């Protein structure tokens, strides 16, 4: 690509969102998740592949089929009540149109089985956009309107996820099929609580996007898609060991980690409302979420592979790719449990 | 953890590039035959064309 | 007005069913999101008009922009895949599984 | 209609053996037909006489769990009067769990699914005798 | 929550109300904690890069803790406004209500009765 | 500054320091035909810098002291050992093989980045374009086994297709029995021990694949040894070509600018002959590759980056 | 009892259960065409539990 | 909403054609213009939980405006009685019902 | 001339019923401009002609190009019409039986308020204002460039934008 071009489609992924946001009209909420989708294909196809071709195929099938529901969900309430903004007293097969078309948007589970191909199917950078920069907006319209949403398919659809993503994540080999599915169940966390309590649905989005663009990063580091690449990194970069190990217990949430923090106040704030057997659940699947990390930071850290003999340039070479946000951002997780009521 | 179904799911590449079964290059064959009248009659002019 | 109107809907939940349910050919899909797109124009219009709301009427003419740009991304991309698999079929895009 | 599945608690256990046995049959039905459309939709067989085999074995199979579930609750219910027990929820659940290792031909399965079903069963009728809410209103 | 709240001025970060508050010592715990997090911060770019640990980048350290310390005081002094908010909002909530929070009393161990257990 | 994007807006573009000898040019042939003395004066005359062929110590003397390391650290292989040894167990032909074919790579870079940045047209000798001769050598005879073959496929599928072609080949050829001469009048015993059938197949496997689907892309050049010697003939030869047919023309500034960036990554480039297709004859264990690591950085300019480093005598190293 | 039974009942049960569930869910294959009829169903579902409850 | 920007710089980007009495290009009222209106301005310094119970008089008054049941319901059964009426032999309309009056003006 | 509406209305639904069947994108873009034109003709009914008319001409103008591309990737040797397949013919005759059947069904479960077949053409226009001047559309789709100048700025940038996308996803 050429400047101007990565000028023009950065800006225009940088408002998708902030139009989402800084929006009454539901309609320029529309348009702006159609920006968003709009500009993050020619990033998703920039290497010209099959794969690349079949992940832009699907996000934008998948994406588009989503925004139409949506508008037709704008489009009644305009004709029930002459506005362009969710009020009380809407109908709820509105919201809840609305709702399973954002769903569609982020990734959770029974509407899942498209992130993982796509996360798949692209760049380490672009799985980070989509995994982060993408779930904002679509969250925004829900945190808009949290008191109007149906609390049983909101729930429901969290803990599809939850499982789902445990269960996907268990066997992969492929890394970025591990951080989407770790996407879609810390998603699920997110919509259990938000018609609770709202902010912490942010505090768990903040928490998860510090997490995984430090380990897509150091991803990024060795171009590493596979159990077998991060493990050979005791002898490429091994002083990444540390900080993938905590990060990925923190992902797992544990306690003096900063990662069960979100965990912990969410079920705080379910058992304050009697949401007491599903908030069991989703911990008791967030360790089989946890366990598929305990593998593969085993079999990066605590068990060294066997390398290869053409390793050796690599020790030779230099490297420049860690940005010094890397640092602050597997920090300020990993060790900033004390500062909680600071965060909440 | 190999079922029965995905027993045949060859890994993927490194790269991200699959090495696939090319395709023909089956352009259209057209008659810019005799009755044509750019021909002068009795030209026929087998031609490929890939538009 | 209600007649047209669930009609028009009935005609939106049809091309949404459509979408969904996929044949070999993917364009015809995405005919289906511009089947959508007609009907939810026709809908907000027809809305702006009985209410008689000119401030809103700027809407489906950003409706049509918008989806306009989606058919366009759309073409785009099949024009890819008929450069990767050279015949347009949705049952080819199956190697992402693996 | 909810008030047809509501009425498994209009009377006790123990009372109305069949209405209780059909609701619950018909309440696996429904679910083993959303499991079939799940499992033909994804994964699908090589013909559609297949895919309503496949249709009708894990909707019957279902039917079949709840009904031994109803009939089980509300024989051990009859039997041996105690309808606030969730022991007798927890042996009808091991009943649904030998039928599901009966139709699949397992003993392990058998037995996982008694364990689970019937303590499922049990913390079902612990909470609807104490009065939890799954999907609770947001009150705080 | 609270973002209805009357007066709730919109992107504010330090309200004249917070003005109020007793700021924090400047030797407060989790800001010497931050501190500490700024300093882990530079070993661990130094430690990634492979430069010499708490030897290379003298000005780097300083500015990470400088950088965390400088915004944490901001940020807990808000944190500090917000929580006093609720807790303002809370006690006037019970003087304006007070039939729902009655103005109980409770009896004496003599009075009550509660049943003694033998563990035998 | 290191170069980017930024650099590139600034204007260190590429297409303005091109002007006609800026040109890669790879001298080829067997085992002795006079590439080093050829390749030496074509620099010299055309004002390229020689960059001589890329043995088991290249990234040894392109980094630190310059000097070359104990075998173990750069590779673990010998050539000597393959000459007198070749069908050893101990993997040490294919661990040859590869070694050089990543050099050869590294070498490639380099090379890709002096010319892409300064203009300088650059030569070289027997490139990752033409490795393969002896790993063909090597699996006609039983040298090595076809898993190993396959490795090397499949990694050059990965690395080759990033690089372009030379603009030119210089195939210089001798017979058979010549080049067994040329070796016997060389005076190494473990060179003199090899078969002419090895040299054979370098020579079909150069005549057969790499001169065609090289012609398919460059301006071949086949001279024989008495057109070999004489080289200012192969340098007047070069200068009146018509260098067409080849991808160096649907190259623009970004183009350049996206390979130079990804050449500027060492790491980037050697990525993909790191992968974990796990052969006997290439793995190294964890004890044996721990211990390696550990006595690397253990070295002197070595076990932290190169201006931190006060071991050496590197300054200012509290203020970096 | 220590090595076979306490084995086969807490913990391998745990992962057979974990693993067997794991492979009959992700074991899909790429298709579109698949996973939007499943989308059909979802919703299809939730106007359905809509109009149940009400 | 989420970032209310507009507000902390006072610009209505979106925020002046959000409901259907919000100025419309040449002063043509939209109808239930009034209606809206009056919700709007009962619900206001209230928030939601409470405007949802007392200003639901207004919103019925503008659901009835706008979507128009009560009055099609009502005209229904006045056709539905006639129809009745004029099968029974009971009942003929007048002059000016069948097209032929002396118009007003 | 009351039931004017409900006919075009009902030709709609036949129209992307056909399209949601999905033939070749030929006939399927037939059912599109047939769909668009009684579109169109709705809202001309309803009183708005820029955006009837707006939609005709961008809907011709997209299946123009679709018909281009058609022709160049989704075609086969047998395009498969409707008739083609028993099965989709069966479809379309079942989607149009359910349509009389549901339309009869919800004139009756409920006297008025979802289909009123008794009382049709006295509810489409509501409250005209029968003295007026400046009143049509156009002059709101005109307030794009007053009173609502952010719309024309976001679809703007929409299309611009859309031009580097295109070129980079064909490059
Ligand atoms: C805990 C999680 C550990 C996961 C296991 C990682 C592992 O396997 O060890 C690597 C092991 C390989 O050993 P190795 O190859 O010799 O290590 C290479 C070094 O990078 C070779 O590095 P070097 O010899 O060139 O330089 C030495 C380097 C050595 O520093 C290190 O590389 C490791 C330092 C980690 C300290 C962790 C302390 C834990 C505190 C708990 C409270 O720097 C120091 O001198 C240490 C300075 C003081 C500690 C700095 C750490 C700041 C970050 C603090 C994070 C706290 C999180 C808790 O395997
Ligand atoms: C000791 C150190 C303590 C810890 C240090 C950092 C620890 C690192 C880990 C943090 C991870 C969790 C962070 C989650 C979090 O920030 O709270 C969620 C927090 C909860 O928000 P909320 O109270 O539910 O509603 C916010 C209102 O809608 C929005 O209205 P508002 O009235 O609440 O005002 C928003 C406020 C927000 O500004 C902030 O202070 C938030 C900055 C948090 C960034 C993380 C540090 O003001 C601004 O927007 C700043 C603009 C200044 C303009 C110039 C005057 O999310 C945010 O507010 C993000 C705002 C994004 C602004 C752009
Ligand atoms: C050192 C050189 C730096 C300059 C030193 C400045 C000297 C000075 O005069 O000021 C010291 C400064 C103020 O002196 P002060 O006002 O005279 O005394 C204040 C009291 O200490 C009052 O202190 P406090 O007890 O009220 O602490 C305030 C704050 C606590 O704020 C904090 O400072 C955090 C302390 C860390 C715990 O919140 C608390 O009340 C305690 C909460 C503790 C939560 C810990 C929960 C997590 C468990 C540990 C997890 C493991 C770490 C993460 C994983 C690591 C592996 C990656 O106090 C300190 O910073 C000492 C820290 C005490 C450590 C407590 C550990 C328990
Ligand atoms: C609640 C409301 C608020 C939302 C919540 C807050 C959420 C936080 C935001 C969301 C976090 C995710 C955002 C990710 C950003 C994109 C990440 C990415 O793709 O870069 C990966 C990047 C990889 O760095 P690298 O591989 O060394 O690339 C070096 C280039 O090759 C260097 O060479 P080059 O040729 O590529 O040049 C790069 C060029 C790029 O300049 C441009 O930006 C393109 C525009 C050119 C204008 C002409 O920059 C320049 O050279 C100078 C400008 C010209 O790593 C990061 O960006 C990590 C930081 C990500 C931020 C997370 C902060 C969370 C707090
Ligand atoms: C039309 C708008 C969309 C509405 C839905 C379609 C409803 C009509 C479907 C009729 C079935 C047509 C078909 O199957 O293809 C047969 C034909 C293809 O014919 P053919 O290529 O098989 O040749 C037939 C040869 N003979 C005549 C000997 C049998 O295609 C069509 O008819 C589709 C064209 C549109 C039809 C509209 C007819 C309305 C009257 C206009 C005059
Ligand atoms: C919902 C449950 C679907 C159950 C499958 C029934 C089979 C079927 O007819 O629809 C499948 C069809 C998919 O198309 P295809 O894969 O090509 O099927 C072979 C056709 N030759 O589906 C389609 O092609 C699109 C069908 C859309 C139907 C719209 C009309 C609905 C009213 C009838
Ligand atoms: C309203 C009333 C609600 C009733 C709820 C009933 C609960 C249904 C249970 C979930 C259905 C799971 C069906 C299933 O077994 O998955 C099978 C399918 C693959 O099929 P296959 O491998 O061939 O079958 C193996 C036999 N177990 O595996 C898959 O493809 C995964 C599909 C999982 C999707 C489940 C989502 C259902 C919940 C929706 C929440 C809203
Ligand atoms: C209160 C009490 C609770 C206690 C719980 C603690 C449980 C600890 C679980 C650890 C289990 C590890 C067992 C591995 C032993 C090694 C066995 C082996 O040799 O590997 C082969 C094994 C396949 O064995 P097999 O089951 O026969 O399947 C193949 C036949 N076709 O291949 C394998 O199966 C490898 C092991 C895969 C593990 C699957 C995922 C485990 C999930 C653990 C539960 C997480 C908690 C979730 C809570 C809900
Ligand atoms: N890829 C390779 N695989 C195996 N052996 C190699 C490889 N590259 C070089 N060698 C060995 O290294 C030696 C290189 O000699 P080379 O052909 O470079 O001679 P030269 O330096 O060009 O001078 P001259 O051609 O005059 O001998 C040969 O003996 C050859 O066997």
């Amino acid at each position: 690509m050429n400047p101007i071009t990565l000028a023009i489609i950065y800006f225009t992924i940088f408002l998708g969102p902030v139009i989402t946001m800084s929006s009454t009209n539901l309609m320029l909420m529309w348009v702006g998740l159609e920006f968003s989708l709009l500009a993050i294909i020619p990033m998703l196809i920039n290497k010209k592949n099959p794969r690349s071709t079949e992940a832009a195929t699907k996000y934008f099938v998948t994406q588009a089929t989503a925004s139409m529901i949506i508008l037709l969900a704008i489009v009644l309430n305009y004709k029930q009540l002459g506005t362009w903004m969710f009020q009380q007293q809407t109908n709820g097969l509105i919201l809840n149109m609305t709702l399973m078309a954002l769903s569609m948007k982020l990734g959770l589970a029974p509407f899942h089985f498209w992130l993982p191909e796509v996360t798949q199917g692209i760049p380490l950078h672009m799985g980070l956009i989509l995994l982060t920069w993408q779930k904002i907006a679509p969250l925004s319209i829900l945190i808009q309107i949290y008191p109007l949403l149906n609390s049983t398919i909101i729930l429901m659809l969290a803990i599809t996820s939850i499982f789902m993503g445990a269960w996907g994540g268990l066997n992969q080999t492929q890394m970025r099929k591990i951080m989407a599915y770790s996407s879609i169940a810390h998603m699920g966390w997110m919509l259990a609580i938000l018609p609770y309590n709202p902010s912490l649905t942010l505090l768990n989005l903040m928490i998860y996007i510090i997490l995984t663009a430090p380990m897509f990063m150091a991803l990024m580091l060795n171009n590493s898609m596979t159990i077998n690449s991060i493990s050979l990194l005791w002898n490429k970069t091994p002083a990444m060991l540390t900080m993938i190990s905590l990060m990925l217990l923190s992902l797992g949430g544990l306690p003096p980690l900063t990662g069960f923090l979100p965990k912990w106040i969410i079920i705080t704030e379910l058992m304050k409302n009697n949401c007491l057997i599903m908030a069991t659940l989703m911990a008791m699947m967030a360790l089989l979420n946890l366990f598929f990390y305990t593998r593969l930071i085993y079999s990066t850290s605590l068990t060294m592979f066997p390398t290869n003999n053409n390793s050796k340039m690599m020790t030779h070479q230099t490297k420049t790719k860690p940005n010094l946000m890397f640092s602050t951002l597997a920090i300020m997780s990993t060790m900033t449990l004390p500062l909680a009521p600071q965060l909440i | 953890y190999p079922s029965k179904e995905t027993a045949h799911w060859k890994p993927p590449p490194w790269n991200d590039v699959d090495i696939l079964k090319e395709k023909a290059v089956t352009n259209m064959t057209l008659n810019f035959g005799p009755q044509h009248p750019a021909a002068h009659g009795v030209l026929r002019l087998v031609l490929e064309l890939s538009g | 007005m209600p007649s047209t109107f669930f009609n028009l809907t009935m005609a939106f939940s049809l091309s949404l069913l459509g979408t969904l349910m996929f044949r070999s050919h993917l364009m015809s899909t995405l005919l289906c999101l511009e089947g959508m797109v007609l009907s939810l124009f026709i809908m907000t219009s027809v809305t702006s008009l009985n209410s008689n709301s000119m401030s809103s009427m700027p809407i489906p003419i950003t409706i049509l922009v918008f989806a306009a740009c989606e058919a366009a991304v759309g073409l785009a991309l099949l024009v890819k895949v008929s450069n990767t698999y050279g015949t347009d079929y949705v049952q080819n895009l199956n190697l992402l599984q693996c | 209609v909810k008030r047809f599945f509501e009425s498994y608690h209009e009377v006790p256990d123990g009372t109305q053996c069949h209405r209780k046995t059909y609701i619950t049959t018909a309440l696996g039905g429904i679910c083993g037909i959303i499991g079939s459309a799940y499992s033909v939709s994804l994964n699908p067989a090589d013909s559609t006489l297949e895919a309503v085999a496949r249709v009708g074995r894990y909707t019957f199979t279902a039917a079949a769990i709840g009904a031994m579930f109803g009939l089980t609750t509300c024989v051990s219910a009859q039997v041996r009067e105690k309808p606030d027990d969730p022991l007798n929820y927890f042996i009808g659940g091991c009943a649904g769990g030998l039928t599901l290792g009966a139709r699949t031909h397992s003993y392990g399965t058998a037995a996982m699914g008694c364990v689970y079903m019937g303590t499922a069963a049990a913390l079902f009728k612990i909470g609807k005798l104490e009065g939890w809410e799954l999907f609770p209103t947001p009150k705080v | 929550m609270m973002n209805g709240r009357p007066g709730h001025e919109p992107l504010k970060f330090l309200p004249d109300e917070a003005r109020s508050l007793p700021p924090p010592k400047l030797n407060d715990p989790r800001l010497v904690y931050m501190g500490l997090l700024g300093y882990c911060t530079g070993l661990m770019d130094n430690m990634l890069r492979m430069r010499p640990v708490m030897r290379a980048g003298l000005h780097r350290q300083l500015l990470f803790v400088t950088s965390f310390v400088f915004a944490g005081y901001f940020y807990l002094k808000r944190q500090n406004y917000l929580y006093a908010v609720k807790d303002h909002d809370m006690f006037g909530y019970i003087k304006l209500h007070p039939e729902d929070f009655p103005e109980k009393e409770k009896k004496t161990y003599a009075e009550i009765l509660e049943p003694f257990h033998p563990v035998r | 500054l290191r170069y980017g994007l930024l650099a590139a807006i600034l204007g260190d573009k590429t297409t303005k320091k091109l002007h006609e000898y800026s040109r890669v040019i790879t001298v080829d042939g067997n085992i002795c035909s006079g590439k080093n003395k050829l390749a030496k004066e074509i620099a010299q005359q055309l004002g390229m810098k020689h960059y001589p062929e890329a043995g088991i110590q290249y990234s040894s003397t392109t980094t630190g002291d310059g000097r070359p390391l104990d075998i173990e650290f750069s590779g673990s292989c010998s050539l000597e050992k393959f000459y007198d040894d070749p069908k050893s167990n101990d993997g040490n032909s294919y661990r040859l093989q590869s070694w050089l074919y990543a050099s050869r790579l590294l070498q490639y870079a380099d090379a890709l980045e002096h010319l892409l940045s300064t203009g300088q047209g650059v030569v070289l000798e027997r490139s990752i374009y033409s490795d393969f001769v002896f790993l063909e050598a090597m699996y006609n005879q039983g040298y090595i086994r076809k898993q190993c073959v396959d490795h090397y496929n499949e990694i050059k599928r990965l690395t080759l297709p990033e690089y372009l072609p030379p603009h030119a080949v210089i195939y210089i050829d001798v017979p058979v029995p010549e080049v067994q001469s040329r070796i016997q009048k060389k005076g190494d015993p473990h060179e003199m021990k090899v078969t002419s059938a090895y040299l054979q197949d370098i020579e079909n496997a150069y005549k057969k694949t790499f001169l065609p689907k090289m012609s398919e892309m460059c301006e071949v050049l086949v001279y024989d040894s008495w057109e070999a010697e004489d080289p200012t003939k192969v340098v007047e030869d070069i200068e009146y070509l018509k260098y067409n047919k080849g991808p160096w023309l649907k190259q623009d500034d970004w183009t350049f600018h996206y390979l130079r960036m990804l050449v500027q990554d060492k790491t980037e480039v050697l990525n993909y002959t790191t992968i974990p297709v796990y052969l006997p004859e290439i793995t190294i264990g964890a004890h044996q590759g721990s211990r390696i690591y550990n006595s690397f950085r253990e070295l002197p300019g070595r076990k932290y980056a190169p201006g931190y480093n006060a071991e050496v005598g590197d300054k200012w190293i509290w203020l970096k | 009892l220590d090595l076979i039974w306490l084995e086969k009942t807490i913990p391998k049960s745990t992962s057979t259960l974990h693993t067997n569930m794991t492979t009959l869910t992700t074991n899909q294959k790429g298709l579109i065409k698949l996973y939007f009829m499943s989308f059909l169903i979802n919703i299809i579902l939730i106007i359905i539990l809509y109009s149940i409850n009400l | 909403p989420f970032l209310d920007i507009q507000k902390k710089l006072g610009i209505s980007l979106d925020r002046h054609f959000m409901f259907l009495s919000a100025e419309q290009p040449y002063k043509n009222a939209a109808r239930c213009h009034a209606f809206e209106k009056e919700w709007i301005e009962c619900a206001h310094g209230i928030g939601g939980t409470r405007a949802k119970k007392e200003c639901k008089i207004e919103f019925d008054d503008f659901e009835e405006c706008l979507l128009r049941y009560k009055t099609m319901r009502r005209m229904h059964d006045i056709k539905k009685q006639r129809e009745k009426l004029m099968k029974e032999g009971k009942y003929t309309p007048p002059p000016h019902h069948s097209g032929r009056e002396e118009p007003r003006p | 001339m009351n039931n004017y509406i409900f006919v075009l209305s009902s030709l709609f639904l036949v129209g992307c019923l056909g399209l949601a069947l999905k033939p070749s994108p030929i006939y399927g873009g037939l059912g599109l401009i047939v769909s668009g034109f009684v579109g169109c003709l709705m809202v001309l009914g309803f009183g708005g002609s820029f955006l009837g008319l707006m939609v005709f001409l961008i809907y011709l103008g997209g299946m123009l190009v679709v018909f281009g591309y058609t022709t160049a990737m989704a075609t086969e040797e047998y395009p498969e019409t409707w008739g083609s397949n028993w099965l989709i013919l069966g479809f379309l005759v079942l989607g149009v039986i359910m349509e009389v059947f549901l339309i009869c069904v919800l004139n009756y479960y409920d006297e008025v308020g979802v289909i009123n077949l008794d009382g049709l053409g006295d509810w489409l226009m509501y409250e005209v204002d029968d003295v007026g001047v400046m009143l049509e559309g156009g002059i709101g789709v005109a307030a794009m460039y007053s009173c609502a100048t952010w719309m024309m700025v976001v679809a703007g940038w929409s299309l611009f934008a859309g031009i580097f996308i295109i070129i980079e996803i064909t490059r």
